[PDB]
């Protein structure tokens, strides 16, 4: 309840200098202004066209690794079983595995940005 | 004995963060075995008394048993201060 | 009916639902889900889920920084889609939002029963516990038996994992 | 399926510790160490019983137990008892860490006052035993008589007559 | 790719096969059929080819589609009852979602639509696998929750599937097609049977898999994908078409071959349980596949059809690499039906 | 429906109870078990055939191996069916003797006394 | 301590949703009063609803969210 | 099919997870363990089309534990006679019903 | 059922629905399967919470890492037929007929 409150503060806070911003000046928009900006010369093609990914095998390995921080967050309440041989055992599990898919990433060039 | 050696050496020369991340997960994975602190470890989290010890009903012959907390029987924490 | 917040939440996370199955530009279809992604946070915050709901916010942060990164380069498409842009778009969205409130509706006021069973409303605060006790958090400690009862789950889990990275690495190898 | 059996209004009456958590905390460990016996026998009939409609006498000689053990505390050193639990009260987190200036003039005053010692690190979560007048419950659960189960397999293993007996098979 | 790493994935579409045969909780069945899926995927790929894309991404919409709807069973279940144990199944709209989605899994009418494009656009040897060891994981989760099973949809779909398998099968010249389509129809017999008798489907399923995978093992040692392609095989290899048609006739359900024993021990048993007008109509629409068999078999063995030139060559040279278990495979999918009895061995 | 997958102390995955020990084993000269052997001769001829060897002789040793793996799964596929049958049968008595009042013996009468329809051709 | 009054208090606001029931359902035409949804006689947990069913909504939004919107 | 590996080498692989009443972590219990625990002891080994017969008194119980739906249709019916009892205005409920009740420990 | 399961399981059927029927982009279905995953995640989660079945606490989690394996087997589909086509269209997945 307090949270929302201060969620609620801060959004209508952010929104009201918005708000600030765009109704105290003065707006003179004419053409010329609002056109996009690439250094003084017009655009030659749109801004939505495919911009390739060179990292695109990082950007699919990060989504594995960042599973992994997922089941590695519970750790300090596992210390707290009275199998900690277990529980070690399996935590570095974890994280030998989570280093070996690194190892077999790197060795194999997919670590490398496509030319 | 000479080619690990040389290979050890020409890791340290050219990729140092790979030797120390490889040294310091070897000894986070051998050292735990070789410690006799580890099952103190398991003591203390064997002490902490997360829920209510339920008695048990006497029925006549449980001698190890207290009757009492501050009665001498039972197990003991005196390890654990001392430590 | 306490404030309504339970039932204002599920609305929201049916309405982004409703907003990403339009199937509109992946970049707004991305946004929905984050939209929901959140709310079902706030829900399961609600419910004594704490971890949970952060962990389900940040996993799908990360996944739809890497589909809005995917959607710039393979699914970019020069007049991209809004809500408002396309008829079926826009019908999908109003028809979705209908057959929500539809729903809420015949099963708010009346007690109707939809596929599997019916409800009355009564505010999700009536199946709670009553439990008084503890020095922890029963959804912590749950979590936590993975590295003591889950030995064979964090087996395969983990033996699925690194099989995923070898799998994505063949995948686009091409040739 | 049954009307629910519940206490009247006036079996549910006692006289009531109305002291707060700090005062509680700061009497804890010499209060589980003097009203130990009426307290497990009520949590052995709780534990046994699983129903608080079968353990309000015990729940009430428990109270009553307290009080007295409060009485003694307020009769011989009100002062003390008050100057340790008022710093207790001060912490967010109610510290036994913060206040042990104040703990010692407490302990030091109730050991030559009544001879109370304080429990030591261990001793307060033993599992203990506890006599009763009170007969273990038969059927706790209310359970209902279970099925019987199939009878069993007896008997020596022969040959199927005719064997298989599928068609024309003859074996 | 590199052998070591094809090794690893069969073995890990293996182990996710049998996860799902050993598990007695809802959640590692369904973990089960993920890793399968996951490893699974590169199979089909193994050749790049776009083709192979195309059935792979086809293939992953389809499993995926379904293991979502698994899922939702489960947790339906396990919101009306607090179980994880697989077992019948105590909601029905459960039962239902469950259904559905193993018999997408399966290949089943109505979602028997992905089995051809799939095997089309993958390799042969990829084709074996889909088609042989896919099965198992879905119809082993059948005959454990079979007796919650509802016999109307279930039957529907299995009159549907060799409905479908047959009409289908009679349009194909490629031959990867028409084992798609005789895999629809025997699926739909091996679920035909499964509300009655567990016993029968694994005797079907055992049957089919042998005949599978000696049909599959022979277009392989002739490198034919095609009718036209398996039409010259009379002129190098006449034993390996002479072979194929035996095969085929046992696929086709004519007694006195090993096919017919699925058939015959199927109608029997649905006529203990008072199904009559069923058996009928299946047998009868079993048939069609017998159809499409036999106009293979006048293509590539019972007729000569013209060859080329250049096949003079490749008679002055041998099949390098041999199949250690086709011979075991051709006879016991063909000369099998006097060990009829042996059946009870799988009860 | 399983009729027999849970029937009570049934070891998981043993293949051969002990309790089969009690039946007498088939017979060395089985004909199932010489149809088996004729399986496995069959093998190695089409083996000869599709290696384009001599199909009758080319490997004696190869055929001899295919005749005895084939003649060796056969006997104990035979020990289970036709132990799995005579579990069948020793159920079906069982719940027959266990439950009188579901299979009555019936007195018969006698031809003499029931009365048949006669139908007669022409 | 906490446990024994916590068995009083529940038990007396179950009695006190008893006696307001037996008012409220007077001439409903066949309610059994206090009558339990189970068959089993053994003792059920109350469900939060059964304790401050017929309660302000302040009490009942503490009761269900108090401790978890604390912070 | 299932193939009992579990039960033939006694691993247990999965079934610690499979009941709500099976050993959970510090001993805290599920909301409804003794419906379950005497569902499951009442059916046991009788098999399942004996136990969905015999043993529907003990899963009915369980059930109505999981989702509560008879008390739920309960308190509506209170709470409905409640809302026209005072709709008309002879029923005026208790004080201790309102907020002015004295709380007790 | 509360309304909130109601709205979770609604939630997954519009989701059912958004994979089911195709438009242009196949980022647009991958989507709807990720939908579809984080539905049954509330659903689970709000299972397990309220009948206060702690072991199972960890199932949601174990659900969330297959999820992730799910998305990016797709993405990596998706980056081939990409590389073929320079398009995710699903229309373009014609070669193959029934
Ligand atoms: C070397 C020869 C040798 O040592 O043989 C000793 C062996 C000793 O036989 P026996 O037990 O003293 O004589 C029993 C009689 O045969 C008396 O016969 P039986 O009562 O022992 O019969 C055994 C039984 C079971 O036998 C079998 O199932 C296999 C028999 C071969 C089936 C026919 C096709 C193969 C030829 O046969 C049947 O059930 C009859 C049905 C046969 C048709 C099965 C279905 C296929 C029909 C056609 C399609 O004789 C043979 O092996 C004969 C050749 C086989
Ligand atoms: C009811 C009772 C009856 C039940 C019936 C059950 C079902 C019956 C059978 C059902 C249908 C089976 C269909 C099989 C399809 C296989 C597809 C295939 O392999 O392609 C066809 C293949 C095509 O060959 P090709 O195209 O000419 O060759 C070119 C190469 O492919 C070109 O490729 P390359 O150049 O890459 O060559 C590499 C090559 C060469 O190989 C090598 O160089 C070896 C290299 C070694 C690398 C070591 C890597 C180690 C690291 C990886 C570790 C992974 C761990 C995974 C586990 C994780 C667990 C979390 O490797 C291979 O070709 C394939 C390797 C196969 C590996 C098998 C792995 C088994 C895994 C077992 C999983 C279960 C474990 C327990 C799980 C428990 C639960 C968790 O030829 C055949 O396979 C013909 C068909 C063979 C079927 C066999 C007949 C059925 C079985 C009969 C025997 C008895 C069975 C019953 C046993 C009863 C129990 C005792
Ligand atoms: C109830 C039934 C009871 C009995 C069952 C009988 C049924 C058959 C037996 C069971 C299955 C047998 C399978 C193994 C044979 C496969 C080998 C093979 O292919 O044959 C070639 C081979 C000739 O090769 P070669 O002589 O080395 O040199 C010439 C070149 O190879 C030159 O060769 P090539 O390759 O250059 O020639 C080209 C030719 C090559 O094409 C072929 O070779 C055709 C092979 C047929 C495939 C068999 C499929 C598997 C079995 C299924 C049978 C189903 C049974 C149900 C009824 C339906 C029948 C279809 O292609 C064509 O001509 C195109 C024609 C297409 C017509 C389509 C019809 C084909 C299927 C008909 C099968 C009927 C049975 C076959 C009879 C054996 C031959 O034939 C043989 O020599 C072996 C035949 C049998 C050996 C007998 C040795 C035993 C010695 C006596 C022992 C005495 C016992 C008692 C002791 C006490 C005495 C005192
Ligand atoms: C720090 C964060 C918190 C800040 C706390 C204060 C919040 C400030 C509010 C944020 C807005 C700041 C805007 C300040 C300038 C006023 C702009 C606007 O509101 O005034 C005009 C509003 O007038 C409109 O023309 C409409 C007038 C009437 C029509 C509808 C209004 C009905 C209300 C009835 C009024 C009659 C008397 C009411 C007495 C109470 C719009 O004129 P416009 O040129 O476009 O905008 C550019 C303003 N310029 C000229 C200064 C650059
Ligand atoms: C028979 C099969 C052998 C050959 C085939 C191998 C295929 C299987 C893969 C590996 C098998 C291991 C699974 C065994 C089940 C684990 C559970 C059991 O063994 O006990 C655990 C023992 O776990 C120990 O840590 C040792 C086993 C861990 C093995 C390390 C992982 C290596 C697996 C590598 C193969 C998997 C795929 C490839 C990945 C690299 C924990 O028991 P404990 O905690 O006392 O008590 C629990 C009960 N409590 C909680 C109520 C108190
Ligand atoms: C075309 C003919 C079929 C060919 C089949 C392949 C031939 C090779 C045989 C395969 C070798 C493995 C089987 C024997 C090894 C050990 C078996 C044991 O470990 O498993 C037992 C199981 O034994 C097997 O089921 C018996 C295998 C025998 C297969 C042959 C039957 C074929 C049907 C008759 C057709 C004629 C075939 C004659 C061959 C020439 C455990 O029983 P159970 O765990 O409780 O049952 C599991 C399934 N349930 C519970 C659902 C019922
Ligand atoms: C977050 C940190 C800062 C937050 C912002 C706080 C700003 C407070 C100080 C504001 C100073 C006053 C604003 C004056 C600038 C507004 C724009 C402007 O200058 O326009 C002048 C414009 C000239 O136009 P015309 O003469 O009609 O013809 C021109 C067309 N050819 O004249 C005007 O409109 C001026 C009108 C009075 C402005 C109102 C100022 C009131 C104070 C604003 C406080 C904001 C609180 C919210
Ligand atoms: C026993 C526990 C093991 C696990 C614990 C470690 C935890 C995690 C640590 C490893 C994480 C993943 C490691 C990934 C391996 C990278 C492989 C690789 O690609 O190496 C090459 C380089 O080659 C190497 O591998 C570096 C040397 C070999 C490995 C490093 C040393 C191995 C072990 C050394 C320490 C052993 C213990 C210390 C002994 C002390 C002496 C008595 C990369 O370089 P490039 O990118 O190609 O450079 C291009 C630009 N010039």
């Amino acid at each position: 309840m307090n949270i929302m409150l201060t969620l609620l503060t801060n959004v209508t806070l952010a929104s009201l200098l918005v708000l600030i911003a765009f109704w105290l000046p003065q707006l003179n928009a004419y053409s010329e202004k609002t056109s996009p900006y690439e250094c003084g010369f017009d655009p030659m093609g749109s801004a939505r066209l495919p911009f390739s990914m060179k990292f695109f095998l990082v950007a699919i390995t990060f989504l594995l690794f960042d599973l992994e921080i997922a089941l590695l967050l519970p750790l300090p309440w596992a210390s707290q079983t009275n199998n900690l041989k277990t529980m070690l055992t399996m935590a570095l599990f974890l994280l030998i595995l989570l280093a070996a898919s690194l190892a077999y990433e790197w060795t194999q060039k997919g670590l490398e940005w496509a030319e | 004995a000479g080619r690990i050696a040389s290979f050890l050496k020409n890791a340290w020369a050219k990729e140092p963060v790979l030797v120390a991340s490889f040294a310091i997960g070897g000894l986070a994975i051998i050292l735990p075995s070789l410690s006799p602190y580890t099952n103190y470890a398991i003591r203390i989290n064997r002490a902490t008394p997360y829920n209510y010890p339920v008695p048990l009903r006497d029925d006549g012959n449980m001698p190890d048993v207290p009757s009492h907390p501050q009665d001498p029987q039972g197990p003991s924490l005196e390890w654990l201060k001392n430590l | 009916m306490t404030m309504y917040i339970a039932f204002i939440l599920s609305t929201i996370f049916v309405i982004g639902f409703v907003g990403f199955s339009s199937k509109p530009s992946p970049i707004y279809g991305g946004l929905g889900l984050i939209v929901s992604g959140g709310v079902g946070c706030g829900i399961v915050l609600n419910f004594g889920g704490s971890f949970l709901g952060l962990m389900v916010f940040l996993i799908y942060l990360g996944g739809m920084l890497v589909v809005f990164g995917y959607t710039t380069a393979m699914a970019t498409e020069m007049y991209p889609e809004v809500w408002v842009s396309n008829k079926t778009v826009f019908g999908a969205f109003v028809s979705g939002l209908m057959m929500e409130f539809c729903m809420v509706y015949y099963a708010l006021k009346e007690e109707e029963v939809e596929i599997i069973f019916k409800f009355n409303g009564l505010g999700d605060w009536v199946i709670y516990d009553t439990g008084d006790s503890g020095f922890f958090s029963e959804e912590a400690m749950g979590i936590a038996a993975l590295y003591s009862y889950g030995t064979w789950l964090v087996i395969v889990t983990g033996w699925s994992l690194l099989i995923g990275v070898v799998v994505i690495m063949e995948i686009t190898r091409g040739n | 399926p049954g009307i629910v059996e519940l206490p009247t209004l006036e079996d549910l009456k006692v006289q009531e510790v109305k002291v707060s958590s700090s005062v509680l905390k700061a009497a804890a460990h010499h209060y589980g160490a003097q009203c130990d016996k009426p307290n497990k026998e009520f949590m052995l009939c709780r534990w046994e019983e699983k129903d608080p409609r079968r353990c309000l006498e015990e729940g009430k000689l428990v109270n009553q137990c307290a009080l007295d053990f409060f009485r003694q505390i307020k009769r011989h050193c009100a002062e003390p008892f008050t100057e340790y639990w008022t710093c207790i009260d001060y912490s967010g987190l109610q510290l036994f860490r913060h206040c042990r200036k104040q703990q010692a003039k407490f302990d030091e005053c109730v050991l030559d006052k009544l001879g109370w010692v304080r429990p030591d690190l261990g001793e307060l979560s033993k599992v203990t035993k506890v006599k009763t007048d009170r007969p273990l419950p038969e059927n706790p659960y209310h359970s209902r008589a279970r099925p019987e189960p199939n009878p069993e397999a007896e008997g020596d293993l022969k040959p199927a007559k005719h064997g298989s007996r599928l068609f024309f098979w003859t074996m | 790719m590199n052998p070591i790493i094809y090794t690893t994935l069969i073995m890990t579409v293996m182990s996710g096969t049998m996860l799902v045969m050993i598990s007695s909780h809802w959640l590692l069945i369904w973990i089960g059929f993920e890793m399968n899926l996951l490893a699974m995927i590169p199979v089909l790929m193994k050749n790049f080819n776009p083709r192979a894309t195309e059935a792979a991404t086809k293939y992953f919409l389809t499993q995926a589609t379904a293991s979502m709807m698994l899922m939702m069973a489960i947790i339906i279940n396990l919101l009306y009852s607090g179980q994880w144990t697989i077992t019948k199944m105590f909601n029905p709209v459960a039962m239902t979602m469950m259904t559905m989605a193993l018999a997408m899994k399966l290949g089943l009418s109505p979602f028997h639509f992905w089995v051809p494009e799939v095997t089309q656009g993958i390799s042969l040897q990829a084709g074996l696998l889909l088609l042989t060891w896919q099965k198992l994981a879905p119809l082993s989760v059948l005959c454990q929750i079979s007796q919650s099973i509802n016999p109307n949809l279930m039957l529907t779909m299995a009159m549907l599937s060799i409905l479908i398998g047959g009409w289908g099968g009679l349009n194909q010249t490629q031959l990867r097609k028409i084992m798609a389509y005789s895999s629809i129809a025997h699926m739909g017999w091996m679920t035909a049977v499964l509300p009655y008798n567990t016993t029968m489907t694994i005797l079907n399923l055992l049957i089919y898999i042998t005949m599978t995978l000696a049909m599959f093992m022979l277009l392989i040692h002739s490198s034919a994908t095609t009718t036209l392609s398996l039409s010259h095989t009379w002129n190098k290899m006449p034993v390996i078409t002479s072979l194929m048609m035996v095969t085929l006739l046992s696929m086709g359900g004519l007694p006195p071959l090993s096919g017919f024993m699925p058939k015959w021990m199927i109608i029997q048993e649905m006529t203990k349980n008072e199904s009559i007008i069923m058996p009928t109509l299946m047998a009868m629409t079993a048939l069609l596949n017998l159809y499409f068999y036999m106009r293979l078999a006048y293509s590539s063995s019972l007729t000569m059809f013209p060859s080329t030139n250049n096949m003079k060559m490749k008679w002055q040279f041998e099949h390098t690499k041999q199949m250690k278990l086709l011979p075991t495979m051709i006879v016991l999918s063909t000369l099998v039906l006097p060990m009829t009895p042996a059946l009870s061995s799988l009860n | 429906m399983t009729m027999m997958s849970g029937r009570p102390g049934r070891v998981p995955l043993q293949f051969l109870p002990n309790e089969a020990r009690s039946l007498p084993p088939p017979k060395l000269t089985d004909p199932r078990l010489v149809y088996m052997g004729f399986l496995g001769y069959c093998s190695g001829l089409i083996d000869n055939a599709i290696r384009r060897r001599p199909v009758v002789s080319a490997g004696l040793h190869r055929q001899l191996l295919y005749v005895t793996s084939f003649v060796f799964f056969g006997y104990y596929l035979l020990k289970r069916q036709d132990y799995m049958y005579a579990l069948r049968d020793h159920d079906m008595f069982a719940y027959v003797k266990s439950h009188p009042e579901d299979f009555p013996e019936k007195d018969k009468k006698t031809y003499g006394e029931i009365l048949e329809e006669f139908h007669p051709v022409r | 301590l906490f446990q024994a009054e916590k068995d009083r208090r529940v038990l007396q606001m179950l009695r006190e949703n008893l006696e307001e029931e037996a008012i409220i359902m007077k001439d409903v035409p066949d309610w059994k009063v206090g009558e339990s949804v189970f068959h089993t006689t053994r003792w059920v947990t109350p469900m939060m609803g059964e304790l401050y069913g017929l309660r302000t909504n302040e009490e009942i939004l503490s009761a269900t969210y108090g401790f978890i919107w604390y912070t | 099919p299932f193939f009992d590996v579990q039960k033939r080498l006694g691993l247990d692989l999965d079934r610690w997870m499979t009941i709500q009443s099976a050993e959970q972590p510090h001993k805290i219990p599920g909301r409804c363990h003794a419906f379950e625990k005497e569902w499951i002891e009442c059916a046991h080994g009788i098999g399942g089309i004996r136990a969905e017969k015999e043993c529907k008194i003990e899963f009915d119980d369980f059930v109505e534990c999981l989702l509560r739906q008879k008390t739920m249709k309960r308190l509506s019916a209170i709470k409905r006679q409640r809302d026209k009892l005072i709709k008309e205005g002879k029923y005026t409920p208790p004080p201790h019903h309102l907020g002015k009740e004295d709380p007790r420990p | 059922m509360p309304l909130v399961y109601m709205n979770i399981i609604m939630a997954f059927a519009i989701a059912l629905a958004g994979l089911l029927m195709y438009r242009s982009h196949l980022m647009s279905s991958l989507l709807c399967l990720e939908g579809m995953m984080l539905s049954l995640f509330i659903m689970s989660t709000l299972i397990i919470l309220n009948t206060h079945f702690t072991l199972a606490n960890m199932m949601p989690i174990i659900l969330l890492v297959f999820a992730a394996c799910e998305a990016a087997l797709g993405l990596s589909l998706l980056v081939m037929v990409s590389n073929t086509y320079g398009t995710d269209y699903v229309q373009n997945l014609n070669l193959l007929q029934c």
